[PDB]
RNA sequence: GUCUGCUUAAUUGCGAUAACGAACGAGACCUUAACCUACUAAAUAGUGGUGCUAGCAUUUGCUGGUUAUCCACUUCUUAGAGGGACUAUCGGUUUCAAGCCGAUGGAAUUUGAGGCAAUAACAGGUCUGUGAUGCCCUUAGACGUUCUGGGCCGCACGCGCGCUACACUGACGGAGCCAGCGAGUCUAACCUUGGCCGAGAGGUCUUGGUAAUCUUGGAAACUCCGUCGUGCUGGGGAUAGAGCAUUGUAAUUAUUGCUCUUCAACGAGGAAUUCCUAGUAAGCGCAAGUCAUCAGCUUGCGUUGAUUACGUCCCUGCC
RNA sequence: UAGGGGAUCGAAGAUGAUCAGAUACCGUCGUAGUCUUAACCAUAAACUAUGCCGACUAGGGAUCGGGUGGUGUUUUUUUAAUGACCCACUCGGCACCUUACGAGAAAUCAAAGUCUUUGGGUUCUGGGGGGAGUAUGGUCGCAAGGCUGAAACUUAAAGGAAUUGACGGAAGGGCACCACCAGGAGUGGAGCCUGCGGCUUAAUUUGACUCAACACGGGGAAACUCACCAGGUCCAGACAC
RNA sequence: GCCAGCAGCCGCGGUAAUUCCAGCUCCAAUAGCGUAUAUUAAAGUUGUUGCAGUUAAAAAGCUCGUAGUUGAACUUUGGG
C-alpha cells in the first residue's frame, strides 16, 4: 500500500494552512484549484496531494486534528477559552474550609478571615 | 593529479552550475589500484532526471606506468534552461495567497 | 555579504560594543564567529598537526584529517578548537573558527620588580587532559619560552616571551598536550592575589542596555 | 549528513534531528498492449447505394457473383498527429503526517510489461569471433594449408535439459471447421498457388509475387454425428522387414518422408526436489533462428484458459 | 603429618554413553579430599591488575555510623518521656552520578588532577621480544615447593588502545514462492530425445563443473565446417646480400 | 632471469631490474675517502636536573618494626 509520502504530505501541509478559505471535501474541486495556487511536477503526483489534503476537512469538522494551525481554529481558542463566573465567593458551609490546625503563623501574620476547621487519626 | 581535480569543479561552480562530483580510477604512486572521488552541490542517480538534468564523460587516458579513467558528472540549474523540465519532478513550490479587508456594510455605482 | 544573528550579533556590526574586556566583564557566550573578526583583526592562524585518524566499511577503509588549530595575535588573547573533518582545504577552515569562538584571555604580567611593560605571567598554573599535566612558571625577562617545539608556538601567540614550563604525560599526544595547557593561562583568571581584592561594583549587561537596536 | 520510528517495489517519502542544502542510482525517461462513432486519407483496408447479375421466394423479399459499372463514404481495418489516468470522487482507516482498504465512475497490482541500470569489483569466463593483442613457439618431413576417406553419432554403465503416454474427461473416423508473430525471388531459383499426373510421398507444367499487391482468409486443441465398451485393448507406437519416393559429388555408422506389417515397455513415477499470484499455470498448434537439407531445442505469438494466496520470517539466501 | 569425622559432593580410578579416534565433554557410582583438633607449607587475576602519608581544586543527590538544632512526625495515656519517623546541619565512612577548568596513546580518571610553567614527604619495582623464573650455586620445607636468580644462544619486532572499509556457524530488524504457506502443473520411475561423466580407441578434437558447467560456444557437426588423426601435394619463403 | 649477486634496516632479483655485473651519465667528500671495532652525543631508552610502573615491562599478599630518610610553629621586630 494504500502509504503516503512527504514530498506529498508535508506540499498538503503547507497548503493548508494558508486556504482553509475559494475551501473543500466533490475532492474534484480542490484538484482543479491545487493547480492556480501550487506550481506543481506532475498529472499523478497532483492526484495524490488532494487525495491527501480531503483526508483534512474530511477530519477538521469531525474535530481538533495534529500540530496544524490556521487562523480559524486557532480566535476558536480569547472564544472557547473562557471559564466558571462568580470566581470563588463559603452562604452555605458561610465559613471557608481552615485543618484545624490552620492558628499561629497568620495570628502571627493578618486582616479578616470569614474561616473554617476539626477539634481532636 | 589531486591540486587539478579542483580547475575541475570550481571553473565549473563559478560557472553558475548546480553540482558536480570526479572520478578518477587507474594506478597511483602505487602498484595495487585504486578510484577517487570528488564534488559540489546536490546530485541525482535516477529517472527520466539524468537523462535531462546532468550528463557525464570518458576520457581515456597512455601513462607511461599504466593507463587511466576520467569522469564528470555536471548537474544543470532548472531555472538556466527553455530542454523540458523547468525543476525535479519532486520539486512543489507555493503563492503566499492576498491580504483582504473586511465586508464594510453594503455598499454600488452610476454609471 | 555579513549578515547576523541573535540579540549578541545584530549589537557588534551596527558596533554598540567595542572591546572584547566588555564581553569577558559580563562574560557572554558566542554560537556566531564573526563577533570577533569584527572587533579582532590583529588576529593570525596556525596549523600545528594534521593526522589522519579512523573510523575503519564492509569492504574497507573510511578516512578524515583532525585538524587541530591555535589562533591570536601578541596581547593576551588566545584561541583554541579541533574539527574532524573530510578532506583538509569543511576541514581546516571551519578547524579556524571553531578557534575563533574559543578565543580567551590572559594575566601578562610581573615576575617581581614591577619595573614597566609586562613579559611573564602573574602567577603559578597548572593544566590537566587525561594524561598530561603542564606546569606552567613565571620567568625574569627574557629568559626564554623554555618548551616544547609545540606549546613554543601556542605561547608566542599568547606574547606572554618568558615562562619556564615543564610535563608528565603522554606528549606524544600532540592535541591532549596543548588540550591542557591551554587550561591553565584561562586560568591566570581564577585566582585572587590581594592586587583584585579592591571590590568592582558590576557594571550593567549589554542584553538590556542597548535593548532595541539589540530585534525588528 | 546515511537516523529511533512509521512508510513503500524502493536511502520510496513524512517526521525525530548540530546538522543545511545537492549529485549519481531508483524514479522520472524510451518501447510496446490497451481507448478515442472528434479530426487526416486511402482500386495494395472496407461500406451502403448501384447497375451487370447467378439461385431460392415470388411479398416488396431472401441468398449471392462483380480490382471499377459507377460513384459516394471512412464505424470500421490501417496510422499519423494528437489527446487522455492522477489512485479520482465521498467514505472510512492513521502522529487524522507519509500511507492503506472499500465502492462509484471508469477503456484502463509501477496503466501491464520490458530496455537503460551508479558505487566498488571478481585474479569468474574468454588470445578456439577477430587483420584487437602481448611474450613464448612454430617456418616447408611446419602446428601453414588442401584433396580424399573415416573421426567428434563408437557402450555394461553415473549425472542433468526434454518429448509422447498409462485412457470412454480417450482412441480412431467422417462433418463442422477457426487466429496472431513472420518470411520471400536479382542478377537467379525464394515463395510456389492454379490445373492436371501420383493410394501416398510427390511430380510437374505453367503461374503470380522484390510484396496490406501472390503463396496467404481455411493451424491444432473443438463443436459436430458416431464406432469402439472396460478386453495392456479400439490405451501404449518400441523395435523391426522391405520396398517407393524427395533432396544431396558422396546418403553405408538407412538426412526425411511415406507406403503395408513386426505390436517393445508402462497400468500415474521412491530418496529428492523444482518453479509460479492473472489472460497468471499449463496444452493444442505454428512462423522465424539454423539451413541444401535433418528439431524431440532457441525465440516469439495468439486460440482456449482455471485452482491457490493477494501473507508472513518457521526456513534458506542475502541485506 | 598423626588421631577423630567419614552425610553430600567428588581429581583420581572404574564405567555406559557420544565419537573417524575420545584416554574429554553427557550419565551413574566412587576412594582420597572436602569437616575438626594439633601441627607444617606462604602461594593466587592476594585485583580497584591503581603503594601509603599528607595539603588544595566543582557541582550534586542517595546511604551506614555518630553528634547538634527545629512550641520538628507519629506513638496517646493526661501532657509528656523517650523510641521509630521527617527535615535541618554537620564530622567519619562504603560507593554513585555529572562535568571537564585539568590529565592522558587513548578507553577513561575527583583522582591516573595540581608535570617540560618540569621538585610537598619517603619504601619497593621495569628498562626491546624470547631463552626462562629455567641452569646453577646459597637457602627455608618432611615432602610438594617456595624466595633468591644467570649466561650462551637466538631475534626485528612482541605489544597497548582505538578505526570501518570487512569476518563470525553471536543478538536485534527488514526484503524476495531462485524462501516457506496456500495450492497447481511437473522433473527424479519408464518407452525414447539429446548434453555432460567415464571406459573405449588410428582418433573418440576443444572451451567450460556449487546459485555463476551441463539441447550451453547461437555446437541442428554425411564432405566442408575442423581444432583429432591415417595419409597424399604445393608454398600462396616478402625484403637486402 | 628468487640464479649469481647486493642490502648496516626497510628490501631488490621468479624476461621491459630507478638496488645485482657492467657502459655512459650525474651526486658527495675530496690528498684524502671508506671499512670494522670500542666509545661518546644522539639517550629524558638510567633519569639529581629529566623518565615509566590502571592495561604497554613494572605497586610487594597485608600489616608491625631496628637502621636509613624526612620532620607543625614560637625565642628583636619596628621605628629613629
Amino acid at each position: 500500500g494504500r502509504v503516503r509520502t512527504k514530498t506529498v504530505k508535508r506540499a498538503s501541509k503547507a497548503l493548508i494552512e494558508r486556504y482553509y478559505p475559494k475551501l473543500t471535501l466533490d475532492f474534484q474541486t480542490n484538484k482543479r484549484l491545487c493547480d492556480e495556487i501550487a506550481t506543481i511536477q506532475s498529472k499523478r503526483l497532483r492526484n495524490k496531494i488532494a487525495g491527501y489534503t480531503t483526508h483534512l476537512m474530511k477530519r477538521i469538522q469531525k474535530g481538533p486534528v495534529r500540530g496544524i494551525s490556521f487562523k480559524l481554529q486557532e480566535e476558536e481558542r480569547e472564544r472557547k477559552d473562557q471559564y466558571v463566573p462568580e470566581v470563588k465567593a463559603a452562604r452555605s458551609n458561610g465559613v471557608l474550609n481552615v485543618d484545624n490546625q490552620t492558628s499561629d503563623l497568620v495570628k502571627s501574620l493578618g486582616l479578616k478571615l470569614p474561616l473554617s476547621v476539626i477539634n481532636v487519626s | 593529479i589531486r591540486r587539478a581535480a579542483y580547475g575541475v569543479v570550481r571553473y565549473v561552480m563559478e560557472s553558475g552550475a548546480k553540482g558536480c562530483e570526479v572520478v578518477v580510477s587507474g594506478k597511483l604512486r602505487a602498484a595495487r589500484a585504486k578510484a577517487m572521488k570528488f564534488a559540489d552541490g546536490f546530485l541525482i542517480h535516477s529517472g527520466q532526471p539524468v537523462n535531462d538534468f546532468i550528463d557525464t564523460a570518458t576520457r581515456h587516458v597512455l601513462m607511461r606506468q599504466g593507463v587511466l579513467g576520467i569522469k564528470v558528472k555536471i548537474m544543470r540549474d532548472p531555472a538556466k534552461s527553455r530542454t523540458g523540465p523547468k525543476a525535479l519532478p519532486d520539486a512543489v513550490t507555493i503563492i503566499e495567497p492576498k491580504e483582504e479587508e473586511p465586508i464594510l456594510a453594503p455598499s454600488v455605482k452610476d454609471y | 555579504g555579513w549578515v547576523p544573528v541573535t540579540k549578541l550579533g545584530r549589537l557588534v556590526k551596527a558596533g554598540k560594543i567595542t572591546t572584547i574586556e566588555e564581553i569577558f566583564l559580563h562574560s557572554l557566550p558566542v554560537k556566531e564567529f564573526q563577533i570577533i573578526d569584527t572587533l579582532l583583526p590583529g588576529l593570525q592562524d596556525e596549523v600545528m598537526n594534521i593526522k589522519p585518524v579512523q573510523k575503519q566499511t564492509r569492504a574497507g577503509q573510511r578516512t578524515r584529517f583532525k585538524a587541530v588549530v591555535v589562533v591570536g595575535d601578541s596581547n593576551g588573547h588566545v584561541g583554541l578548537g579541533i574539527k574532524t573533518a573530510k578532506e583538509v582545504a569543511g576541514a581546516i577552515r571551519a578547524g579556524i573558527i571553531i578557534a575563533k569562538l574559543s578565543v580567551i584571555p590572559i594575566r601578562r604580567g610581573y615576575w617581581g620588580t614591577n619595573l614597566g611593560q609586562p613579559h611573564s605571567l602573574a602567577t603559578k598554573t597548572t593544566g590537566k587532559c587525561g594524561s598530561v599535566t603542564v606546569r606552567l612558571i613565571p620567568a625574569p625577562r627574557g629568559s626564554g619560552i623554555v618548551a616544547s617545539p609545540a606549546v613554543k608556538k601556542l605561547l608566542q601567540l599568547a606574547g606572554v616571551e618568558d615562562v619556564y614550563t615543564q610535563s608528565n604525560g603522554k606528549t606524544r599526544t600532540l592535541e591532549n598536550t596543548l588540550k591542557a595547557a591551554f587550561v591553565a593561562i584561562g586560568n591566570t583568571y581564577g585566582f585572587l592575589t590581594p592586587n583584585l581584592w579592591a571590590e568592582q561594583p558590576l557594571p550593567v549587561s549589554p542584553l538590556d542596555i542597548y535593548s532595541d537596536e539589540a530585534s525588528a
